[PDB]
């Protein structure tokens, strides 16, 4: 039996730890909801 | 049960100790997660119970107590925040410019941030604090890192 615990408000926070790249990727979505890279 | 808006951990006792299998959003009394987190199973909140209402394995989304409520979209330009909720660690915002998943059916925002699988369902926000989708369904890239779609449902 799964259960839920609150972990915070949903708020934009000024001066948060900025990071991550922005890749453009060719992907396929299967019937099972699994993505995969076309190439 | 606790119906306060905000972000929630999804936990199980079915493995060793308490294990966080994912995350979700409570909004307007509806709980929103990714399908691969719950598999459409019921959830406890206090001694309260949450029954599935809507789901789609292909969208990999599920709603509890009511229909999908989150209608905001990436504008295609602006930076966004992953409100990451990783296992055992405090809620932490992480700001990023989404990339793009190109598909036969269309282009989707994607966020390149590397967190454990139990972070699945953490929300992605716009500048106005509105949830534009959920993190935790995507692909493992040339580098070994994870890239997640911005997965949003439809509101009818
Ligand atoms: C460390 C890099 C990494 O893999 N992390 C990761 C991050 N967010 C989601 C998943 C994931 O696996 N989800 C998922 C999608 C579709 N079906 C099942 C499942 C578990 C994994």
């Amino acid at each position: 039996d799964m259960y839920i615990e609150r972990a915070g408000d949903i708020t934009w926070e000024k001066d948060a730890e900025v990071t991550g790249n922005s890749p453009r990727l060719d992907v396929a979505l299967d019937e099972s909801g699994d993505f995969s890279l076309v190439e | 049960g606790e119906t306060t808006d905000g972000v929630y951990r999804v936990m199980t006792r079915r493995l060793l100790g308490s294990t966080q299998v994912g995350v979700g959003v409570m909004q307007e009394g509806v709980f929103h997660t990714m399908w691969h987190v719950t598999k459409g199973a019921a959830l406890r909140s206090g001694e309260g119970r949450l029954d599935p209402y809507w789901g789609d394995v292909k969208q990999d989304l599920v709603s509890y107590c009511g229909p999908w409520k989150l209608d905001a979209a990436w504008d295609g330009l602006s930076e966004v925040q992953l409100l990451a909720v990783p296992p055992g660690e405090r809620a932490k915002n992480i700001q990023t410019l989404p990339g793009i998943f190109k598909t036969k059916d269309g282009d989707i925002g994607a966020v390149a941030l590397d967190y454990p699988a139990g972070t699945s369902g953490s929300p992605i926000l716009d500048k106005c604090g509105r949830v534009i989708g959920l993190y935790g369904n995507g692909v493992v890239i040339k580098n070994g890192s994870y890239v997640s779609a911005i997965t949003q449902g439809k509101r009818e």
